[PDB]
């Protein structure tokens, strides 16, 4: 998460690590008591569900925490639009091999229904592991790092991303996908922080809005990221709950 | 060899997928993180993978 500052313990318990051969790849959300909301690309055909585990209740990633669950996948399931696209559908569901126990480090966020729509200029929570900036590590014991960021509409989104736009580089923002950042940069998600939760506060209460996707850099001057929207996708969700 | 003397390119999405890619001013196949799409061509699962190629 370039930009941000580290989250206290225990202050996003739906955050969760994803790990390829034991190395941290992809955040994840969780949902429910078995399942994590993630993003397909995390998840190339390549590699093998049985290499993939999953941390929850992590807050520094590389720490013995206490109560800090792991669990193996019993299923991965990327969503059908995926793999006939790579321009949307970015989004997978991993059912656990068993369902965990929720505490106070380790807590489902809530998804949002179909017809839910947020504000632009709405201040979301963004949360990874990421780098911190353009290909630098966090630094260990890599502490859950965080970021307010605001909301911006897509048709805004693809304006700021045409300016110097390299033909051969196109980024457009699909009708699944929403927008948060800064126009001038230097705060956003990076490489490592995709699955990653953008938590929307509506009431004092956390909505799932979107899932840490892609964008030009990260801290890129009219290049905000670019997320999956959650209600987008509540319909597909709900046929597994 | 070719597409070897490209630059490793990370491109738009955020995972952290770690890739071998050719150095050829190095001579040398490096490590970079790769983002999950977009991958060019200079961009192996495996060092063999690479060295063989270039």
């Amino acid at each position: 998460i370039t930009g941000g500052s580290s989250a206290v313990a225990g202050q996003w318990p739906w955050q969760v690590s994803i790990t390829y051969e034991g190395v941290h790849v992809c955040g994840g959300s969780l949902v429910s008591e078995q399942w994590v909301l993630s993003a397909a690309h995390c998840f190339p055909s390549e590699h093998h569900k049985e290499a993939y585990e999953v941390k929850l209740g992590a807050h520094q990633l590389d720490s013995y925490s206490e109560d800090a669950k792991v669990s193996t996948l019993k299923d991965i399931i990327p969503h059908p639009s995926y793999l006939q696209e790579g321009s949307q559908g970015d989004i997978a569901l991993l059912q656990l091999s068993r369902p965990i126990t929720f505490s106070r480090y380790i807590r489902p966020i809530s998804l949002p229904a179909a017809q839910a729509s947020f504000p632009n200029g709405l201040h979301c929570t963004v949360t990874g592991w990421g780098h911190v900036a353009p290909s630098v590590s966090l630094l260990t014991p890599k502490p859950l790092q965080q970021l307010e960021v605001p909301l911006i509409s897509r048709e805004t989104c693809n304006s700021l991303y045409n300016i110097d736009a390299k033909p051969e580089e196109p980024h457009f923002v699909q009708e699944d996908m929403v927008c948060a950042g800064y126009v001038e940069g230097g705060k956003d998600a990076c490489q490592g922080d995709s699955g990653g939760p953008l938590s929307c506060p509506v009431e004092g209460l956390w909505y799932l809005t979107g899932i840490v996707s892609w964008g030009d850099a990260c801290g890129a001057r009219n290049r905000p990221g670019v997320y999956t929207l959650a209600s987008s996708y509540a319909s597909w969700i709900q046929s597994k709950v | 060899p070719d597409f070897c003397l490209e630059p490793p390119y990370t491109g738009p999405c955020k995972a952290r997928i770690i890739r071998y890619f050719y150095n050829a001013k190095a001579g040398l196949c490096q490590t970079f993180v790769y983002g999950g799409c977009r991958a060019k061509r200079n961009n192996f699962k495996s060092a063999e993978d690479c060295m063989r190629t270039c």
